[PDB]
């Protein structure tokens, strides 16, 4: 399971150097350790980052009947 | 028939796991996982025995997976209210 | 795109493994980024901004690495493509 | 004739080079920028005062850009030494 991500230039070719230099054996290793570094950040706010999400869900307004029908014909509404 | 209401941002966390699910998989895939969700949904609003108390979050705050998700929702006098529905990644089990 | 141009965007495709794949699927789907690019871009700025204080050091580094690695040979561009076209089938 | 000689981790530089050119713009592309690399190689052996002073990395050291590239080397009694080629992105540029 790959994804096909555009990083822009300026990264792209911090990305290209990295390679090439043979510091990094392919763009996917380079990519890895980036995301390594940004799921480090935090890792250790885990608690406060999931309390923040269910805050966000619980002050976005009044819940309201679920509606499978409606749902999934919005979806193909969406670009049908 | 038991009660089951979603907070809008809750509503938009399935709009964006289809989304992200239709990209990867397509149509069949993604509307099958809303139907995983969906069937959940109306398991957890017939029995309060399956919510997993996540009071170390919130007080009365419940949660309960299905697929890669996990559905955060509170129980109502005759139902569920869902929260969020969040992927696996972002949990915070009991310590 | 203005007629008789291209389209100049470009994209990698890369495996994250499955651990950090959902990690980033997870920030996805809350709505705390837009986009898969985005979480890969904000992971690629912080690994820019870890070695931004050491770039003379690095180059060095590859300076002398470069010089360690043999005595140096004379060098032939028609002999250099040869082997490239040995590695493999090449194209376009 | 000038004398032009590449260090070992320099001529796996150009690979790597060749090899990320290939796989994101075919054959043509590719070896077409190796081609223009030679030809940039070939002038730095002829001519002394094109090489930008790098003794601020190290004392000695020579660069040169081409493309998104920089030919890091060495002057020699009779022409030059690459030692390095380094995407641009890796530069410490003199301050």
């Amino acid at each position: 399971r790959t994804m096909t991500v555009d990083t822009g230039e300026e990264l792209r070719a911090f990305v290209e150097g990295l390679v090439e230099s043979g510091d990094y054996k392919t763009n996917s290793e380079v990519i890895r350790d980036g995301l390594r570094l940004l799921q480090e950040k935090t890792a250790g706010s885990k608690l406060a980052a999931l309390r923040q999400l269910i805050d966000e869900g619980e002050q976005s307004g009044e819940a309201v009947p679920w509606d499978r029908d409606s749902f999934l014909a919005r979806m193909r509404q969406k670009g049908p | 028939a038991n009660t089951l209401v979603l907070k809008p941002r809750a509503e938009q966390d399935l709009e964006r796991i289809f989304e992200y699910s239709y990209t990867e998989f397509g149509w069949q895939q993604a509307q099958q996982y809303i139907s995983d969700l969906d069937q959940t949904f109306q398991t957890l609003a017939a029995s309060t025995d399956l919510a997993i108390n996540y009071d170390h979050v919130r007080p009365g705050l419940k949660a309960f997976p299905v697929g890669a998700h996990i559905v955060f929702f509170r129980a109502t006098d005759t139902g569920i209210e869902v929260i969020r529905v969040l992927h696996q990644s972002m949990d915070y089990p009991r310590h």
